């Protein structure tokens, strides 16, 4: 099921490469060590509401 | 927007307002980054010379975090015509970069296939703008927002008296009298995925506003990601 099963546990982008899950992020985020989460490189990353 | 809710502090930070010489909002826009605004091509005819206002939520009262930006380059899609309303997309490069703060931040640009399979398949998106609060009325002074259900592709074609091209998409309500309106054009249509907001549509057009059996037509951003990327390189 890979990417079709809960976005392959990716925070954002999900792709299939060699029958496995491969995650990536939008610009302004770095992929975590777990290769799933997206970490903002600086303040105000894209698509985040500024509620704080 | 007809109906919907007002945008509270920091709820719609990617919203841009196109303002004519008379300092009045005529179209919306989406912040992609510090130098770029995503808008509708047809909005470029609604005013001779225009500026871009950001961090604004109430037009009549200055917000201190509010900022005016001039346009350096206007990157319009040559394939656009008033006869078809197809390729209703433009990119604006600004003279000065936007300062990101509360109410001022860009919306994410998703990747093509992921946007198609994972965003466009969610139940709703959020549309927002300073446009008309009623089909017959004046421009809103308050920035509003409305959650809109993604509308079935053939069902969309059926509701329309015009041709719904592959660059266009329907979102809205068949009976509930809440939708976007005149002045909301060029504005954002975002889809939330895991607490992150991705840009999915550009308010394009509709037959009136919140008309029963009709919907809001938006430019399918996924159809233009390469053209958008290339625009930001120039
Ligand atoms: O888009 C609008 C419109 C109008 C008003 C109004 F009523 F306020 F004046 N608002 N508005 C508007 C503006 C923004 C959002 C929404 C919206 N979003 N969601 C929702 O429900 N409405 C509504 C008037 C009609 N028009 C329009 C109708 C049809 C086309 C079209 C469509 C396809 C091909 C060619 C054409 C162009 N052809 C058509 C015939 C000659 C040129 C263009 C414009
Ligand atoms: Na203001
Ligand atoms: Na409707």
């Amino acid at each position: 099921k890979l990417c079709s099963l809960d976005n392959g546990d990716c925070d954002q982008f999900c792709h299939e490469e060699q029958n496995s899950v491969v995650c990536s992020c939008a610009r302004g985020y770095t992929l975590a060590d777990n290769g799933k989460a997206c970490i903002p490189t600086g303040p105000y990353p894209c698509g985040k509401q500024t509620l704080e | 927007i007809v109906g919907g809710q007002e945008c509270k502090d920091g709820e719609c930070p990617w919203q841009a307002l196109l303002i004519n010489e008379e300092n009045e909002g005529f179209c919306g826009g989406t912040i992609l980054s510090e130098f770029y605004i995503l808008t509708a091509a047809h909005c470029l005819y609604q005013a001779k010379r225009f500026k871009v206002r950001v961090g604004d939520r109430n037009t009549e009262q200055e917000e201190g975090g509010e900022a005016v930006h001039e346009v350096e380059v206007v990157i319009k899609h040559n394939r656009f015509t008033k006869e078809t309303y197809d390729f209703d997309i433009a990119v604006l490069r600004l003279k000065t970069p936007i300062t990101f703060r509360m109410n001022v931040a860009p919306a994410c640009l998703p990747e093509r296939d992921w946007a198609e399979s994972t965003l466009m398949t969610q139940k709703t998106g959020i549309v927002s703008g300073f446009g008309r609060t009623h089909e017959k009325g004046r421009q809103s002074t308050r920035l509003k927002m409305l959650e809109v259900p993604y509308v079935d592709r053939n069902s969309c074609k059926l509701s329309s008296s015009f041709i719904i091209t592959q660059n266009m998409f329907c979102a809205g309500y068949d009976t509930k009298q809440e939708d976007a309106c005149q002045g909301d054009s060029g504005g954002p249509h975002v889809t939330r995925f895991k607490d992150t907001y991705f840009v999915t549509g550009i308010v394009s057009w509709g037959e009136g506003c919140a008309r029963k059996g009709k919907y809001g037509i938006y430019t399918k951003v996924t159809a233009f990601l390469k053209w958008i990327d290339r625009s930001m390189k120039t």
